[PDB]
């Protein structure tokens, strides 16, 4: 999942898993996800699990 | 010297009472008044107050009940206007009108002993159902202004939130959709804020899809416990009632005193003109229209029912006094009164909703998560099933079992 | 058929009179047009009203055109009132009666010529991006219709992948004068170079004085700034200060027969498009006597396409609120001689300007490469 | 003065004057944004009295 311009405009909007977190689809991605900056600022980050 | 009021109501019993009042705190320059009837079909309406009022030297009009055209034409030459009855939220664009002056607040108001509540019951979690015209458009902007604040620079603490804002249309039959989305959310607080009907078609709505059994809380309009409000109302709901009433002989003598105290003021001297009569082109006009009206919205104590009549930072009423209202299943019963920065419950019978005596707390925290993964061999592994709908059974290397889902 | 008039009260115009009749067109769209045309002195509300009911009936009458020059903020009500009592449709297309009424009855057909105060938060922003200023501020007093700007402007400010910046977002108080130091106060904060700001004229004088107490008005400080404060374009006051920028939607665009060139134009497209695939003409309405409602169905069919019309290839399609979709802008630019400059227009959802480099009132040079 | 007096940008700041002076100077400097917090100051002696 990532931010991408769509409509031939500037809207900006996500992919897969986690635009499926951010539209309610889904409460919890327990999954392989990263962590990185780009995702932070729509989502709350556990401690990491493994480095 | 000689200053004329107008007013067009509907009650021949008030016109005396409004000379009478007037000429009462006279004794407290001849202060004169005048009056006009009222009458239908509103085109014809503003063919009247202006060969009627601007005759004279009118410094100011009063109205009641309808929306009448009485708004724009003296609006047009910025006399200052005077509202009794009618308080949508409209009225109180500075833009649109430049000419009301009311004594009775607007709905959009109501939206304050809200958020009162929520501070005296501890309840931090909300749904709201605005309506699509223009009063809930107000009505949730004037809520989300006062939720966006307490913004912790007490003492770390936690502080309310909205959860969710449905937009229903005026114009309804079929609206169960939202209803149905609404429930899947936590908590079970409703703010319902709309008209009549837009009421009725939502209350004879939740009691079947069962949106008012017990932990549910409703607080509502004066518009919704109103009349056909009553036809399909929720038993245990919560609504609200101002103590001034909807009485236009209550505060006319109280509106009298605003312009009595101000009259004085305006002996100042420092530039006077006459309101222009007749209705035949005096073009521009200039009648200390913004300054006679600063004059007025400068606590100017109305002599009246109410203590310390105050004009806001806008022109509508301030300081009211609210009674907080209930009902148990027949009968809207007191059980509390508002006021200002007061408030203060009554003691009788709450019967909350499902007729459970509880305070019941507005949060039901869910169960079944809902989870989300991709394939990924390391760790998320992914093999179909076997044929019966389970899947097939597996040992570890030393023969454990192995948790599948 | 439909009757069609028109309505310029005041202002002497009697070359445009020769101009009405450049209406030999309608013929190509065949809605059998009645033209019927006044004049006015200046004049007072009971007059125009009056004036105006009568001419529906004594002629057949369905629909007018205003255009006066007057003070802009209240003629415009009468004539969205008298839009809602009999339901017809009028198009008012001049200084006065051309005023952007915010919010109106929701039963009421009546538009204006005239950019809404989004488009011109977006015209803001298409400069910014021209000349590549980047971190700009807001100020803004309490006057109606603030929250649409900040809100329109936040928006479009999140979706666009352009690295745009904001900051500090002040909401002062023009109320009491015990908040004058406050406003002071308020407006220390600022330090941004570039600035937008909402208010009045009157406002606008007071926060320029105000700023030029606290040094919020030389060079390093360039403003940009609505059309309503602007008021009309050669009476500047002395506060404003140079190069001051503003949208704006003026006459040195194109003259007062232009105007009722389009607006006699729409009414006799649309009222021969609904005659296209229907055959329900709308009859000449009744006076103004008694709310009779009766035909009320075909004034929301009147609505049905009175959005969206184009014309000579130009579009002249609407929104729904009351002001058309594509609106033709420009820019000026206060001189250093305190005359308002025509110095960019705006159309197509694009720009096209004057000056490639923006001028100034030194540190800014010129390097070449290869 | 005022003119001249808006330049300044920065954090610290020294002055030399009398008394008399230091009121109209932290006068103008209260018109022009240069007196509260942001600004710290130092003086000699000759102008506090």
């Amino acid at each position: 999942g990532t931010q991408e311009r769509v409509q031939n405009s500037n809207k900006k909007e996500w992919n897969g898993m986690m635009g499926e977190l951010l539209s309610g689809q889904a409460d919890m991605i327990v999954a392989p996800l990263t962590i990185n900056n780009e995702r932070a600022q729509y989502i709350e980050f556990s401690k990491p699990f493994k480095y | 010297k000689i200053v004329n009021i107008g007013a067009v109501l509907s009650t021949r019993k008030h016109e005396q009472m409004f000379r009478e009042a007037v000429n009462q705190a006279n004794k407290r320059i001849q202060l004169q008044a005048t009056s006009v009837t009222h009458k239908p079909n509103a085109i014809q309406m503003a063919l009247s107050v202006c060969e009627d009022l601007i005759s004279s030297q009118v410094y100011a009009i009063l109205v009641s009940h309808t929306p009448t055209p009485v708004s724009y034409t003296a609006g047009f030459y910025r006399i200052p206007v005077l509202g009794l009855t009618t308080r949508m939220s409209i009225y109180s664009d500075k833009s649109i009108h430049l000419s009301f002056l009311r004594t009775v607040p607007p709905y959009s108001h109501q939206s304050s002993v809200w958020f009162e509540m929520m501070r005296v019951y501890n309840w931090n979690h909300i749904i709201l159902l605005v309506s699509d015209d223009h009063e809930g458009r107000a009505a949730q902007k004037r809520l989300e202004t006062l939720l966006e604040e307490r913004e912790s620079k007490y003492d770390n603490k936690r502080g309310p939130k909205a959860e969710k804002v449905l937009q229903f249309d005026p114009g309804t039959k079929n609206v169960t959709a939202l209803l149905m989305e609404a429930r899947e959310l936590e908590a079970r607080v409703i703010i319902l804020s709309a008209s009549e009907d837009d009421a009725a078609t939502v209350y004879r709505a939740a009691a079947m899809l069962d949106m008012t059994g017990s932990g549910y809380v409703w607080l509502v309009g004066e518009r919704e416990i109103s009349g056909n409000a009553l036809r399909y109302a929720p038993d245990g709901i919560i609504g609200l009632q101002l103590i001034n009433g909807k009485n236009e002989s209550a505060h006319i003598s109280d509106a009298v005193g605003v312009v009595a105290q101000a009259v004085h003021e305006l002996l100042e001297k420092e530039n006077i003109t006459d309101p222009p009569r007749g209705c035949v082109g005096n073009t521009n006009i200039w009648k200390t229209g913004p300054l006679f009206k600063r004059v007025l919205m400068s606590s100017k104590y109305a002599d009246g029912v109410t203590g310390r009549v105050e004009f806001n930072e806008d022109g509508d009423r301030k300081f009211a006094q609210y009674s907080i209202m209930n009902l148990q299943n027949r009968k809207l019963v007191q059980v509390g009164i508002y006021n200002g920065t007061h408030v203060i419950p009554n003691d009788r019978k709450i019967i909350w909703p499902g007729g459970e005596t509880e305070k019941p707390r507005g949060y039901q925290m869910s169960t079944r998560l809902k989870i989300v993964t991709i394939h990924q061999e390391p760790f998320v592994y992914v093999k179909p099933t076997m044929s019966d709908g389970t899947c097939k059974e597996e040992f570890t290397v030393n023969g454990d079992p192995v948790k599948k889902v | 058929s439909i009757g069609i008039a028109v309505i310029l009260v005041g202002t002497s115009d009697e070359v445009a009179i020769k101009d009405a009749h450049e209406k030999d067109d309608f013929h190509h769209l065949s809605v059998v047009p009645r033209v019927e045309l006044v004049a006015m002195n200046e004049t007072d509300p009971k007059s125009i009203i009056t004036r105006i009911c009568d001419l529906m009936s004594d002629r057949k009458i369905q629909g007018v055109v205003f255009a006066d020059d007057t003070d802009q903020e209240a003629i415009a009500q009468i004539l969205d009132f008298i839009s809602a009592q009999t339901l017809t449709p009028i198009l008012g297309i001049h200084g006065g009666s051309s005023m952007i009424m915010a919010d109106k009855d929701e039963s009421s057909m009546f538009f204006q010529f005239g950019p809404s105060i989004e488009q011109q938060a977006s015209v803001m922003l298409n400069i910014m991006e021209e000349y590549d200023w980047y971190i700009f501020s807001i100020v803004t007093t309490y006057f109606p219709g603030y929250q649409d700007f900040v809100n329109k402007i936040r928006s479009t400010i999140e979706n666009s992948f352009v690295g745009w910046e904001l900051e500090e977002v002040l909401l002062l108080d023009m109320s009491l004068d015990d908040g004058d130091s406050k406003i002071q106060n308020q407006l220390k904060k600022l330090q941004s170079p570039i600035i937008l700001l909402y208010c009045t004229k009157e406002e606008a004088t007071y926060i320029f004085e105000v700023a030029n107490s606290v040094g919020l008005t030389g060079y390093g400080y360039t403003w940009i700034v609505p059309s309503l404060v602007a008021g009309d374009t050669d009476t500047v006051p002395s506060e404003f200060p140079t190069g001051l920028i503003s949208v704006s939607y003026d006459e040195w665009d194109y003259g007062l027969p232009a105007r009722v060139r389009d607006g006699i134009a729409i009414i006799t497209t649309a009222a021969s498009d609904m005659l296209s695939e229907h055959s329900f003409i709308p009859e000449p309405k009744s006076s103004c006597y008694n709310t009779h409602e009766k035909r009320i169905y075909q004034s929301n069919m009147l609505n049905r396409y009175l959005i969206n019309v184009t014309f000579e290839g130009r579009d002249l399609s609407f929104s729904e609120d009351g002001y058309q979709m594509h609106p033709k802008l420009v820019i000026i630019l206060l001189n250093k001689e305190r005359k308002w400059e025509r110095v960019g227009k705006w159309k197509d959802k694009s720009l096209q300007m004057k000056y490639y480099v923006w001028p100034r009132m030194d540190d800014h040079l010129s390097i070449v490469t290869l």
